[PDB]
């Protein structure tokens, strides 16, 4: 118990939708931050990437 | 020692003894181009990362 390599992601970051127009607070792959989304198709980006 | 099934010739495949599966951090798979020259792999650590 609180303790171990077998978690669960039963908290609050439980798959959130995303959304635009109002900026909110970033934590993308540990990167902190604000700013206003913006829908764009984009076709730069790879697998791991 | 480690061995490789493709056409064993004396030895197996042992290097280490478990009876169970300890806590563990990290453990994947990746798939690679089967027909190539040569790999490479980049390995180093910082800030114990
Ligand atoms: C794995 O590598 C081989 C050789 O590097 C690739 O075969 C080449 O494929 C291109 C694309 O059609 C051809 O123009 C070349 O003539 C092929 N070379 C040979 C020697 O066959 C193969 O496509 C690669 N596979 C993957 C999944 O990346």
């Amino acid at each position: 118990i609180n303790s171990g390599t077998t978690c669960s992601n039963d908290l609050l970051y439980s798959n959130t939708e995303i959304s635009t127009g109002v900026c909110v607070n970033y934590d993308l792959y540990g990167i902190t931050g604000q700013g206003i989304f913006k829908e764009v198709s984009a076709a730069y980006y790879n697998n791991w990437q | 020692h480690t061995v490789c099934k493709s056409k064993g010739s004396i030895r197996n495949e042992s290097w280490h003894i478990d009876s169970s599966e300890p806590l563990c951090l990290f453990k994947k798979n990746f798939t690679y181009n089967v027909s190539a020259d040569w790999l490479y792999f980049h390995f180093y650590q910082e800030r114990g990362v």
